[PDB]
């Protein structure tokens, strides 16, 4: 069940969301979508979202302290 | 042919789903032409494109899951075999790969006006 992955990629780089804001964005999203209705799908693809929104916020950072390290360890070696 | 009733009831709800999200993204991208948009409310047209992506996403998987659960009820009665039941999910598979992609096409080229 991976149908999805593509669209709440594209979603993602189309909010262009922060580890600050994510979080806000999410609640706003969640509350207009179940005030306009909720039912098993809209749960289940909320919470997908929701998962994918950190892992997208995270990853970001993730890779960004990666390089930092990288980028170190080789420079060290460089002029040492 | 029960079966085939089951998945025009399961292709039409299917679609106006994708109409649905097709007439609220219009609306948007109108809201999107404002003079004078501010980079807030460009953000809230941002939120507001993802509720209505994700509803399309949501209210499509809730077709799929009462038509296999319409399928399920003529199973266990006996209407239909082994083979005529695994039929109905491969071309219950397809509607559902159809309606993806002309979901995903209306948000496409939405983010791409926006």
């Amino acid at each position: 069940n991976r149908r999805y992955d593509s669209e709440f990629q594209t979603m993602l780089q189309h909010l262009q969301p922060t580890a600050e804001n994510a979080y806000e964005y999410f609640t706003k999203i969640a509350t207009s979508l179940f005030e306009s209705g909720i039912n098993w799908g809209r749960v289940v693809a909320l919470l997908g979202f929701g998962y994918r929104l950190a892992l997208h916020v995270y990853q970001h950072g993730l890779t960004g302290f990666l390089g930092q390290v990288t980028r170190f360890v080789v420079d060290f070696m460089l002029h040492h | 042919a029960d079966p085939k009733k089951v998945l025009d009831q399961a292709k039409d709800q299917m679609e106006n789903v994708v109409r649905t999200l097709k007439q609220e993204l219009e609306e948007l991208a109108k809201e999107a032409r404002k003079l004078d948009l501010t980079q807030s409310e460009k953000i809230e047209l941002k939120l507001r494109y993802i509720v209505a992506h994700l509803a399309a996403i949501g209210d499509i998987e809730e077709a799929i899951r009462e038509a296999k659960e319409e399928a399920d009820k003529l199973k266990r009665a006996g209407l239909v075999n082994s083979q005529q039941f695994d039929e109905f999910k491969r071309r219950l598979e397809e509607l559902h790969k159809e309606a993806d992609r002309k979901r995903a096409d209306y948000a496409e080229e939405f983010r791409n006006k926006l």
